[PDB]
């Protein structure tokens, strides 16, 4: 079910359920990040996994994140989607997150 | 393999070839009502090819500030063809549906369509305690437009609407959605003029966008009733 | 990079999904913090009339 | 394929994949969820997973006894009280929609078939204090639309065929199981239509899904002093079959008659912002500071 | 334990571990 | 070698030993306890020892129901009371550290896995006397960190999914079993670290080892007079597995948040003198006078 | 069949789907050092998923007057992740490599990338008798740029560099090259800070060209060390 | 037989020959985490000889008014060698320990060392209600000094600390203690930077005494992690 | 006796007479 990754102001209603990516002129650039505690409020809360989990306190198990690209057929590009196990801060550069 | 699709019902046929592997709602195919679930004891009419055939609705213009479109079943079809005549001449109704939603554009267009069939889409009104009236709910063949599709016009969520039987029309990948709906009611049959078992919702999650020549992009809904039964024959209502 | 031609829209969207896998488990059932009330709802008094 | 699941699935160990052919990349547009296993995404170990799944059973998820009705009334002499007041008795059309914790849990489904275990807690407060009377109460189950009593000493309380339960305040709470009563095989938690043949009926309300009426009086004649008697009704669904799950309610409920929505004024759970806001999509809300 | 004559009177039935999540996760045909 | 022990061991008779070779003299420095038997030290008789060992079973040693919480509050009208006061309800984060008899017994181990049998005794006293009201109380189990009610008539008391127990003062005490709840296989009785990823978290406190919250209200509306209502919570650990025994607490406990120590001012149980003093090492403290 | 490709190593995965059938260098797959070829007698650490995983470098901007890019292995990875820590704490090193070079553009872009892995690319300097210094050769993660890629910066030839393990990224056909390198040394293991067994060279034989909207086209290099061995554990150098 | 002892782990070896028969904590030897107790599903790195090897700490001066020394594990080793790098690059950690404590003196010296490994040594502070902070607990390789070792700095007792896995260094008998610690946690693995499973405590129960030439007598702690596992590979923290 | 459906609900289990004191009294190897 759809993550509300664009939980920002000016993103109004349905705009919150998509992340707009643009052409960039610098390499290795961060596009978005997602906080991962399904028991908390954030992009995962109003999901089917999020809402049922918040009837519970304890949770185990793997999650899957599926991203659908919704540009045109002619749109090309490569992304890297990194999961970082906890410990320190959220990685802000690509060479830190791909570890 | 998943793209090529051929849909022949009655005298109607649809070849979609940019499809994405059709949705059978809850893994259930439409059937006739069996004798161990039947209630109404008169012999039903099962018109077969007279009703079990694709009914194309009026197309809607997919536009930049569009919110969404909904059609309620059987209400969108209760006045069309021999399905509408069997609806108007019988008290009881039972069928499944084959919904085929069609929207193509160029390879330079972007846009995603959540095409979702909602069972018992009890619509809420916004910013009032008064329930929606008959005219707000029973739109017929024209259908309605979503007011706040982000909460699916019922205070819930677009984001979790993938729990319902759905496909997507991502203009990159495909140009057609195909949902096969069975009978979805607490009762075996139903009075088709006061109750809607399914609501086809079609929602712009990603809006239509391009920088090529702006054409009218339509969304065309073809609905085939499947395994129609009609009990309680009388005069036309 | 997101690399589009001139007649594609230069900004493209990603829809993100999340599910749980089948190794997923939930324990210790609690009331949901996602719904709440501080009043009675409208027409709830009409159930007593 | 339908199967019996008592524990969460085991993880099998996996190795390095470098293959030209079969795919972590699925087809969203089919409406199918990703079947990508963690064995196919990362290099895994063997985990024998012994985590039970019984607490998310729909029977366990819904067979919590939840407050469905909470009615206070004056237990006193009602010779000179208003015609609105509960004059030592109230009636209540049984609904699951007045209290939002049970309402959102039951509205996670389109269809529910359950027996309703009804528990009735009665508390009494003196309106100076002389002690609390061990009062007898009558809770009479009346069907939807049927005749309910109009006074405290009504002859409708005789219960020739209506089920009544008599219970005392000093007793444990009164407890009855109401069966699955619907004329249909399930209750419609949501009803997309009118349950009447004219076009003036109520939308969203099928009286087939109404359990019935709790008509609750105090059997005792009034005391010389007044008492406030609060009756709390608890419903535990049981022998539950649930069909067609739905998106949960996100916006605050406005009414019990419908699914009308307003949202809160700001995020979270606003009309145009369900999740609380962060500054940007690359802002991490609870970033660990080191 | 149930000493009532109606079967609906019984305690809750927390014993049905049959799952078919594929009717919601894979409602596709091919 | 692990073995089943139901009685203390028998003594075998022994004779005179005069042997040049195998040893009453062991090796302390290995960390091993002396294995010297009384048969090898003195000349013994045969004793068939029938003394049971069941009362020092860890299950019996710890499955005593012990006072863990004791909260008095005013049951009255709280229109004009301070914002510190329990206004007909209290919440309590369940701990085993507030009462030192249970605390020292549980802190005899490093790890404990037990189900918590929770018994709730309620006593009431009038704040002139007119009798004691048979009040209904609600004890609602709330998880660690979850939402607890903020007033007496809060809509969080509806308990859609929280477990609540309703009980009367005239009844026997309310009794619930809380399961072994930890996300780990045991509770950490001692936690040598921080349970947070930043360096500002609390030392010694792992919230995994917190059972949860008891939110205890009076369900009744207030009476015209005030009452003092004392709620005592009792916990009996059961189905107990215990790991890694520890030195017992010698110094008096200072806090429940930590293992801080002060000692008493003088022996016994002082910082520099745990055992009470005698005059010299050759002074016998309770020498028999003849 | 040749286009679809899935590369899972450790916690890293790459799905390329406009690929062109990956190159195994000299038909040789990376292995651990067997006992009949082993020299160093201490038990090596084989960190497996801690090091045998894709390391993405910084992307380079494919531009109109670009000459080429080179990265030397293991030197481009000697300070990255747990591979770099095992490099810095051990005297000896042996691994293979899985190099995955990524560059896409539109269907209106033209351009060919010779993506070639050169064994023992002893670089020559231009117009001098002085050998290249340490700073000219050991660039690390940033890599270097070809000065005269037509002679491969060693007085030979770009034209005959297809004798080395290579693929092409022709923007018509594919968007990714994949070369699998084994251990390529005269010695069984090696000191990874003073010797480079492989040089990944990426060269614009046909330059980037289009008449559509000019976007930054990057070339992204992901390198997975394969079958890492490390002997001679000591302090970090 | 009990005195002679040979401890080879990785490239590290220790021959102690005035030992006193090594302590295996609770009769338990370190093992890797089996599949029926495992939680984290990624394949762990088990660096073997890169981490399972003796790490010698800084020696402490055994002096006349000494109270005691403590080191917390894994915190004393979280920044040392390839163990520290695997700690800093992984979220999860699991190992056992082989602790070898070394202290010799002459045959004219007297002194007893309680060398005790305390599981979950939650330290209390003295004469305050404030819990010890991060800087009081997480000393790292330097370790800490006991404030009141008679109550083990937690209001309990030195006298009953023989319930924990311990040996003695009585300068008459032996010059080395050897404790083998398994994994000692309620969880299968752990985040090694915020939790200490074991505290090695070394306490002067009988002080150092002699009437011969006064030499610096040191206490040297060598700790070998045993059966290291590391899950959750990422960047260095 | 236990008429509850959860096994943790049962009375205390005062029946485990297995002892291994040698893991505390003889934690030595030779
Ligand atoms: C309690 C704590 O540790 N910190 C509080 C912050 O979390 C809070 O910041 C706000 O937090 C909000 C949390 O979102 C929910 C939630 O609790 O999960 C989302 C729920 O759906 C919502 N429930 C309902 C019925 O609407 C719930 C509710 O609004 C709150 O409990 C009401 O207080 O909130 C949310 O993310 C906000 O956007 C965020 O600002 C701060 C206030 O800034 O207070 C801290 O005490
Ligand atoms: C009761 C009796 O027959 N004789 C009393 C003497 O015993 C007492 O002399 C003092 O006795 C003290 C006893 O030690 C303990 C104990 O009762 O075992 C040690 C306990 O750990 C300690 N408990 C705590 C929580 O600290 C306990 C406690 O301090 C006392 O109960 C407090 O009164 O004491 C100890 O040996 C003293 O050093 C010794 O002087 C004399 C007083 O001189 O009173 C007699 O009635």
């Amino acid at each position: 079910s759809m993550m509300e990754i664009n939980n920002t102001e000016s993103a109004v209603g349905m705009e919150r359920l998509k992340v707009d990516i643009s052409a960039l002129t610098d390499v290795d650039q961060l596009l978005f990040n997602i906080p991962l505690d399904i028991q908390l409020d954030g992009p995962l809360r109003n999901t089917l996994v999020g809402n049922i989990s918040r009837y519970y306190t304890h949770w185990s198990g793997s999650l899957e994140m599926t991203f659908m690209f919704c540009g045109s057929f002619m749109a090309t590009g490569k992304l890297i989607l990194c999961y970082t196990p906890p410990g320190g801060s959220c990685p802000t550069t690509r060479e830190t997150a791909m570890l | 393999s998943d793209r090529v699709l051929q849909l022949k019902l009655g005298n109607s046929a649809i070849v979609t070839q940019e499809a994405a592997n059709y949705c059978c709602a809850y893994g259930e195919w439409p059937n006739y009502l069996p004798d161990h679930e039947a209630v109404a004891i008169d012999k039903p009419t099962q018109p077969e090819t007279a009703t079990d055939r694709f009914y194309t609705l009026k197309s809607v213009k997919w536009e930049a500030g569009s919110t969404g479109w909904w059609w309620k079943l059987p209400d969108a079809l209760n006045n069309i063809g021999m399905f509408g005549q069997n609806v108007q001449h019988h008290y009881l109704y039972r069928s499944g549906f084959l919904i085929h939603v069609q929207c193509n554009a160029t390879r330079f267009h972007q846009g995603a369509l959540l095409v979702v069939a909602i069972p018992e889409h009890q619509r809420g009104a916004h910013n009032t305690n008064t329930s929606p009236g008959f005219d707000d709910i029973m739109k017929g063949e024209e259908g309605g437009t979503f007011n706040h599709p982000y909460v699916l016009d019922d205070g819930t969520s677009l984001a979790c609407a993938t729990i319902f039987p759905h496909q997507w029309i991502n203009l990159r990948t495909n140009n057609s959605a195909t949902i096969v709906l069975p009978w979805m009611n607490a009762a075996p049959m139903d009075f088709p003029l006061r109750h809607n078992q399914w609501t086809l919702a079609i929602i712009p999650v990603v809006p239509l966008g391009t920088r090529t020549m702006s054409s009218m992009v339509p969304i065309t809904v073809s609905i085939a009733p499947m395994c129609c039964e009609f009990n309680g024959l009388r005069h036309a209502i | 990079n997101l690399i589009v031609p001139s007649e594609s829209s230069d900004t493209c969207s990603l829809i993100g999904f999340i599910a749980a896998k089948d190794d997923f488990s939930l324990r210790l059932m609690r009331d949901s913090p996602d719904i709440g009330q501080i009043d009675h709802l409208h027409a709830a008094e009409a159930a007593y009339q | 394929i339908e199967s019996i699941i008592k524990t969460a699935t085991d993880t099998v160990k996996s190795e390095i994949n470098a293959e030209l052919g079969v795919v972590s990349l699925n087809a969203v547009e089919t409406g199918a969820t990703s079947n990508t296993e963690p064995e196919e995404a990362i290099q895994t170990r063997t985990v024998i997973n012994q985590h039970g799944v019984s607490e998310t059973l729909v029977e366990n998820f819904l067979s919590r006894a939840a407050l469905v009705s909470k009615r206070s009334f004056e237990y006193k002499d009602h010779t000179s009280s208003a015609a609105q007041t509960d004059k030592n008795f109230f009636k209540w059309t049984i609904n699951t929609r007045s209290f939002v914790q049970l309402r959102r849990k039951l509205e996670l489904f389109t269809y529910l078939r359950f027996d309703a275990e009804i528990t009735i807690l009665t508390t009494v407060a003196v309106n100076t204090y002389m002690g609390l009377p061990n009062l007898t109460l009558q809770a009479m189950f009346v069907p939807t639309g049927a005749l309910t009593p109009e006074k405290q000493d009504s002859f409708h309380w005789q219960s020739g065929s209506n089920a009544s339960v008599f219970f005392k305040i000093s007793d444990p709470p009164a407890r009855m199981t109401i069966p699955f009563m619907c004329i249909n095989s399930a209750y419609s938690v949501f009803y997309d239509g009118f349950a009447g043949f004219e076009k003036s009926g109520l939308y969203g309300i099928n009286p087939a899904d109404t359990i019935g009426n709790l008509c609750v009086r105090i059997v005792n004649e009034h005391q010389p002093v007044g008492f406030t008697v609060t009756v709390r009704v608890y419903m535990k669904p049981k022998h539950i079959k649930a069909w067609a799950p739905r998106p949960p309610r996100t916006l605050p409920y406005m009414s019990i008659a419908n699914a009308n929505y307003k949202g809160k004024k700001r995020a979270p759970n606003a009309l145009n912002a369900i999740i609380g806001n962060r500054d940007s999509v690359k802002t991490m809300p609870h970033n660990i500071v080191t | 334990i149930n000493f009532y004559k109606d079967s609906y009177a019984a305690s809750a039935s927390k014993q049905d571990f049959s799952q078919d999540p594929s009717k919601f996760t894979e409602p596709v045909v091919e």
